[PDB]
């Protein structure tokens, strides 16, 4: 029944009388439901000590992985680019897949295409959708360039992706001149991380190549910035601000903020901005590269260095009030330009908001996860920060960035109790936080699961998700926000002592009985 | 006007190539309502041209996704890379009832997660460790899937074998589902993978079994996927009526409740598309008739809960018309409320395969006149049902192309939107409202009386918001 | 006890069982305290009807009050000019609090000085006091201009603000030529914002009322931006950063966000920034002079239309997709510049969000309240948001305030249940959110008092605070925040939305029970 | 040394103006622990001199503020303007138990809120329609107080009169307080005049009830207001020690304490300052005893435990020795892990008027030496317990300025600076790590035993925190 005034939603609808009558009955006679004595005994079992080792034990099975695919990686870094369509070479779910991943994170319409190979696609080979497919994609969307990817169907069958654009271009479907970068991007190989790094060195390879003579480094004497995987709009951004602050040229190679931002204003844009073909064709004319998240550019790396022989620094992601004191003073040994007054003045204000929330900050314990460079980035800040990182996962991970971490860890005193696991999953990190309880969880909206399960075993024993990462699609626009440089710093420092203060004020709101702590100036 | 419909589609087709422009006219048609079969309008349920940007998903999601993912107390692996299960993760609401991660576990991603040692390799033995480490860490599921994604049928894996011989030994069932996504050419042979699953590997168990006591209002509903509460909405309205629900497949389902559904007198087929080869099998098999019911809008709710009440005796018959009496007033105060607020506003809809026709009674039943409409991936026989419902003139299209969309919407120009996620983005920017279909834009249950509430209220919000006015700025 | 390893505070220390021992057996020793029957009966009373008709009442007697007296609005305005140090005349206790409230909404240094009145000055007068404080001032901290203001104490006895002044400089205690404006502000009339009113117009007539022949209107081609009293730095920020955006040239006169902000690079400065005292001197010269919170810049608005013959253009605060656009057009039509495409994309985004997050906002009832500029700023926003504000409360405001806000209600389908309220306190709104329930309310830290008691009623009667406003002591850097233009939209659409989600998330936490609406996507 | 603090304190009073420079002088000294009389050393408690930034309140924060504010049971009406109750309302935190706004109403800020009809016309009609509205809303209050603004000394207003008259009327009482701040030169007069105002309306009620039943052991906690549960924390180690706490004036109490106060057997008294008024009148009166006790670290606490329990008979002696032995390994514990981390530091203080000489111990508890300390508005007879306390030429200064102090810390360059909140961001941006004094930075409590850990933790945490070595930015 509904209230034609108050209507009701899922929530508290359901809570009526006569459906809770319903579903007790359902359960009662259809469901066969294990006692919920069983369940209890359950549930409080996998809270232990003795279950997680079972669960660290696991060898085959993977529960709510904290990674995606390849061609996830490979879409984004394409749209980062001029009137560029994302093209992937394989089956069609993956692409529906995609694009509603980032749909929901961005809240912004993504386009991508597939050549659709089928059941018979996989027998012949991927040839004619592939000749098909950059036939009329190019005629219904007009991109300016297409940029391939492959889905795993196509890597196992092994269809050659050069083998089929050329003969597409020799049979006359799409022009010669017609630019069509192209990586595979194997999804059982890496993460979305790798599929990005692949996207991007062969649309700086396919570029690039060819001429090489007429390139002399540091002769258009703008520093080159490589993103890699981002999902915040603020990055794109802030790391542009900070050069043009500092007046240093730059080309920001695949940048898909207008695109992800578009305008309404009554005219959808299936493109918008993007890196151009010349910046990247003139690219190898910088003084020199700068790679944002250099744990996952590795293959961008080596064809930077080896082919447009730019010596990239050796920089960490600007995070936190150390690295980003790093990379600005190393674009000022590149560009020659020196940092200006007006961001030394924003770092002392990163460090007055240090220095006015270092008491509720420090000593807390953090429970994080996410991608290897993101994760690396805030474990150094909660480090500067005096706040103590307990657990550490990265499940895209590995041993030499795990190995970087703990020198991180070791670095500083705040470190002690933290440990760095990779290839373990969000059920192993909710073993860890029932049997070490962080203060905080920082990371995506599959952590709101976590938290829901340890507010279950009791008040006391839950674990407030604060999120900071990708993807995050319980809560609106937070993909507008910065963590790179002073302003990311700031944001995050907010976050943190807020979010620190918004649960002490919960703890502390019950009338005549904690509220004598329920203080009015904190 | 029918002559402009139909300029309007040649119109579009000029910037496709010949081969796909060909093959597209054959998907695109402007309805008449008196032709009985869809084949003279319009083809479907054909694969994709590439590169045009279809909305539809593949077999994995239409298995995974929509069939079997939703049973409560059974554990699905999405077997092969990681990234299939952790886009389809929650993304569904196909709302249920238990204590997650320990009796029930639909949002969990559950994952054997293909690196290439087990591309090169093959990953039965990893299946295998897989079961026997499911089985260790999750002691109270009752069953286990095993939903194969693309690269299980190429590298050769046999998933049949381990499914049976794990099975034996765990004396657990386990069914091995081939939803690869090759397979098909849209979210559609899933559908029928999955019930062929669930028919070879679920279905048979109890049947010798008579324990279960069963009274002659005994029915199941079939299709009813509980997207924001929808079956249950849907539901205690059958139950209100006398009738006793045994099952609902699949949302907010249960394997003890599927096993015990051919026990049940008769089957309620909400979905025709996605379950209507179950209900076939179980009349063969078991002699128990299925009937295609709607409950979008109280117009279909009643004429639905009218014939379903007449294949049973008059006592029921008696209950049905209690109940329509009793949810009378509340609904028609509901479209006293907003009838005026959405009268005679024009509405554009494009979804999967059982939604593009069945909510036209419910937007009709708020003035809403519905101009154009399609399907991802529906059959003809779907399309044979449409054209009745649709109005005359009015545009249909299948497996429309996101261009072909954007085109149509422009010219016809409706004031608001039905459809997915994908779609959505694009024309909130172009300034048209658009709600959600699929995932009722986190609201509902739009399914019944009750839901009926919701889905006036948010139509409403959505079409009348002012935010709609803001759109140009202000110096020009 | 406290083990050393992990240290408790008071809170929650006192939650031990020694502790709880021990309070218990004082409150049922010495306390006499009233029968928790009792003390639930009377509670259970003041949430409601019957009490809250009583409590509106009230004639004489307030509780909780919204509003702050009027030399803090000075010391504020005082605070926006260059090397300008605030002085006090009258009792130095006024001083400590307007420096600690300061201090603690900022987080930042705020100097201030007094000429310490006492009992005996109150007799003979503060004239003794005023020179040699008015030297002594001068000589310890070398401002080059020094703002008088004063407190009640002094309003009361009636010192001659003018004649001391004149008399210090006769006398010769200080230059003759050193600038020394003075507003009297009265504790008793107002608000911080009427004291904020009178020291500007005090301080724009010292330097512009002697020589107005010179001044020609428009000669200078700036638009005058005068602020009002403002708590949030992103404010300033943002009304300068899009004047620049648009090309057109500006004064901001009082501009307190360099002293309000400055960096910890180890050094304290004592003032930074400011409106200069030419700035000052030539803003006649101005085309037009903008008030951004015209309610409470009326005073200022006769001193700038009759004496320096601006035509002040009628324009609310800038809050808002309408009143932004509104105040955007006007410059463009004062200055004659056009609106840059740069700013026409933000006004995009900002719809963009609009129309991305109208589903979960829609229909949400609202309680508020705040100073009158910005309560209605947010009154216009939350109804273009299509929200309902339900209750409106500006303690310091007036009726015909109060009759422009239920214009602005009246034109919208939205403001259909809302009601507003002038002169009513705290204490009437808990009766308000208790009587009617909004769905939230938003204000500054007093209202986190008004939560804690609707949760004691019950968790569904809990209304969960909100802060936008001043002043904001429970939450670290908010004042960093933006309210007005596009920006502050952004920044106020991502904390309603985000709210109402967060919200949401709590209440379906619950392990099967209410989890069934526990979303990953919303 | 002693010519070089001599010196610094010359060279800073050079930029002052002749009167001021010739005042100030008198209350900087540099420390002789030898002085048995302040006065010989430094003069104090005289009026401020104008515009030099001094960190004093006014009377109306001493009495409102500090010891009328924290009872919890009684309402107390700022009378005058809306300012003084709105800047200092839940300012200090003086914990109290009890439900707000029904039976409690600390946290409350209740005024008269003169406009100019007022303060033309008068308050007393007002104050008594606020009585009167007082009651019927707040039915629970115990008692009510008027606290005098700065307005109502000037305009004439008779509050006696209206207190002596509705408190006859309600049977209520009510207690008139002239805490006017014109009155005095510091928050000091104002806890003289809330005193006397507590000795002449609440002190008395129970002179001749014998009801209540007295041990020998009973003691009332008389100057602690339980910031941040400094009381609760030092009551539970009296009542360890087997003595019985009637009331602690005036932290967390209520009336009822204070009017049961007279029959307790002894008076410790932890703040000098701000109630020695009261004690001395309730020996003259009564013939209870005060001694002067000292919580602040391991050392004092167990200095004074000692002290108060021989004032006791040996069961006392005894239990205090008990619970010296008890907290033993506790304190000794927290010493271990941070005295190692705070050893050698040098530490500034400026602070009203206990802290800065109780403190200290805590401090050298810690390894930790004060380098120099100050009053805002102490007494010489405060002065005098100081210099015993303090090193040997160590640097001293009442009602320092602003500038003065600046002066002072950039030469000293102490280590740690504690202080209130107007004197805290001005160190931090000068690099120097700041802790604050009054409000304990929102922590504590820091006094007794459990109190010690969270001071050392404290000071451990600001002191060497990882934001210090950050302020330079590294390209010079
Ligand atoms: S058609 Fe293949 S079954 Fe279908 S939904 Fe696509 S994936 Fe899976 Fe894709 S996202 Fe990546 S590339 Fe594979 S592993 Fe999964
Ligand atoms: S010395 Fe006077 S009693 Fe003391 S604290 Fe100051 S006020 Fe009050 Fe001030 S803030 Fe304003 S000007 Fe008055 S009303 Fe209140
Ligand atoms: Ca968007
Ligand atoms: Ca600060």
């Amino acid at each position: 029944s509904q209230q034609v005034d108050k209507i009701k939603a899922s929530y508290p609808l359901f809570l009526d009388q006569d459906y809770k009558d319903m579903l007790a009955k359902k359960r009662d006679g259809f469901e066969e439901k294990y006692p919920q004595d069983k369940i209890d005994e359950v549930f409080q079992w996998t809270t232990t000590k003795e279950y997680q080792e079972l669960n660290f034990q696991r060898e085959a099975l993977t529960v709510n992985p904290a990674k995606a695919c390849q061609p996830l990686g490979a879409v984004l870094c394409a749209l980062g680019f001029e009137k560029t369509m994302p093209y992937v070479h394989g089956s069609q779910g993956c692409v529906a897949y995609f694009r509603s991943y980032f749909n929901r994170h961005f809240r912004e319409p993504v386009s991508c295409v597939s050549d659709s190979m089928t059941e018979d696609a996989a027998v012949f080979g991927g040839q004619q959708n592939m000749k098909d497919g950059l036939q009329n994609c190019k005629a219904t969307y007009k991109p300016d360039m297409i940029a391939v990817s492959t889905t795993c169907m196509a890597e196992v069958i092994g269809d050659d992706l050069n083998a089929f654009i050329n003969n597409s271009k020799k049979e006359g479907f799409i022009p010669d001149e017609f630019p069509v970068p192209f990586a595979h991007t194997p999804s059982f190989v890496g993460s979305h991380v790798t599929g990005w790094d692949n996207m991007f060195e062969g649309i700086a390879r396919y570029f690039t190549l060819k001429s090489m003579d007429d390139k002399v480094v540091g002769s258009n004497k703008k520093i080159n910035i490589v993103p890699g995987f981002e999902t915040y709009l603020g990055n794109f951004r802030v790391i542009k601000r900070m050069l043009s602050e500092m007046g240093v040229g730059y080309s920001l190679l695949s940048d898909p903020e207008e695109v992800l931002d578009t305008p309404a204003d009554g005219q959808f844009r299936m493109y918008a901005g993007g890196t151009t073909q010349e910046e990247m064709k003139d690219a190898p004319n910088a003084l020199n590269t700068v790679l944002l998240q250099p744990w996952h550019l590795e293959k961008t790396k080596k064809f930077v260095e080896g082919t447009w022989k730019h010596e990239v620094p050796k920089l960490n992601i600007p995070m936190g009030l150390d690295w980003t004191d790093e990379f600005l003073m190393k674009v000022s040994e590149i560009s020659g330009q020196p940092i200006p007054a007006s961001l030394t003045k924003e770092r002392g204000r990163l460090v007055d908001m240090m220095t006015d929330s270092h008491t509720w900050l420090h000593g807390k314990r953090f429970a994080l996860w996410g991608d290897p460079d993101f994760v690396m980035g805030l474990v150094k800040f909660l480090l500067e920060l005096g706040c103590e990182p307990v657990h550490i996962l990265c499940h895209n991970g590995n041993k030499r960035w795990k190995k970087a971490v703990d020198a991180i860890l070791a670095a500083s005193p705040y470190g002690k109790n933290a440990t760095v696991y990779i290839g373990k999953d969000l059920w192993h990190l909710r073993s860890l936080v029932f049997t070490d309880k962080p203060d905080f969880m920082i990371g995506n909206s599959y952590g709101k699961f976590i938290q829901r399960d340890t507010l279950h075993k009791g008040k006391e024993f839950e674990v407030p998700l604060i999120r900071i990462g990708f993807p995050i699609f319980d809560r609106h626009h937070l993909h507008r926000s910065t963590t790179l440089g002073y302003e990311g710093a700031m944001q995050i420092l907010t976050t943190l002592v807020n979010s620190i203060l918004e649960r002490l004020d919960e703890e502390t709101r019950g009338m005549q009985a904690t509220d004598y702590n329920h203080d009015l100036v904190r | 006007s029918r002559e402009e419909v139909e300029s309007l589609i040649q119109e579009v087709l000029e910037v496709y190539p010949e081969k796909a422009r060909k093959d597209r006219n054959k998907h695109l048609a402007v309805n008449d309502p008196a032709v009985t079969q869809s084949k003279k309008c319009i083809i479907s349920n054909k694969k994709s041209q590439p590169g045009l940007m279809t909305i539809r998903g593949c077999a994995y999601a239409g298995s995974k996704g929509v069939v079997w993912g939703p049973i409560k107390d059974m554990i699905h692996i999405s077997h092969g890379p990681v990234g299939c299960g952790q886009y389809s993760r929650a993304g569904r609401r196909n709302y249920y009832i238990g204590t997650t991660g320990v009796n029930a576990f639909v949002t969990m991603n559950f994952t054997s997660d293909f690196q290439e040692k087990d591309i090169v390799f093959g990953g039965d033995k990893k299946l295998a460790k897989l079961i026997d480490e499911v089985e260790t860490l999750f002691p109270l599921n009752k069953g286990i899937s095993v939903q194969s994604e693309c690269p299980i049928g190429l590298i050769g894996d046999d998933i049949e074998s381990v499914s049976k011989v794990k099975g034996a030994e765990l004396s657990k069932t386990i069914v091995p589902v081939r939803c690869e996504g090759f397979r098909g050419v849209s979210q559609s042979l899933g559908h029928h993978i999955a019930n062929d699953a669930v028919r070879d590997w679920v279905l048979g168990k109890r049947d010798e079994d008579t324990t279960f006591a069963s009274t002659p209002y005994d029915v199941a509903i079939i299709g009813d996927y509980n997207i924001g509460g929808d079956a249950w909405s849907s539901r205690i309205l059958l139950e209100e009526m006398g009738l006793r629900c045994v099952a609902q497949w699949s949302g907010d389902g249960s394997i003890s409740e599927i096993e015990l559904t051919p026990k049940v007198k008769l089957n309620l087929v909400h979905c025709y598309r996605s379950m209507n080869y179950i209900s076939r099998h179980m009349e063969e098999k078991y002699g128990i008739p299925w009937m295609e019911y709607n409950f979008f809008g109280p117009t279909k709710t009643i004429e639905s809960l009218r014939a379903i009440a007449a294949k049973f005796d008059e006592s029921i018959q008696k209950k049905c018309e209690e109940v329509i009496a009793k949810y009378k007033p509340e609904w028609e105060a509901v479209v006293a409320k907003y009838r005026p607020r959405l009268e005679g506003k024009r509405v554009m809809l494009y979804i999967g395969g059982l939604r593009p026709r069945h909510v036209i009674g419910a937007y009709e039943d708020l003035g809403m006149e519905v101009v154009g409409t399609g399907y991802e991936f529906a059959h003809n026989d779907d399309y044979d049902r449409t054209m009745k419902e649709m109005g005359d003139s009015t545009l249909l299209y299948d497996d429309v192309t996101g261009y072909e969309f954007e085109e149509f919407v422009k010219r016809i120009k409706p004031d608001l939107i039905g459809s997915g996620i994908k779609e959505k983005f694009i024309f909130q920017k172009m300034g048209i409202p658009f709600r959600e279909m699929h995932s009722w834009d986190y609201s509902g249950p739009y399914h019944g009386f009750d839901g009926f509430a919701i889905f006036a209220r948010d139509m409403d919000m959505t079409l009348n918001n002012p935010c709609w006015k803001k759109l140009q700025a202000p110096w020009e």
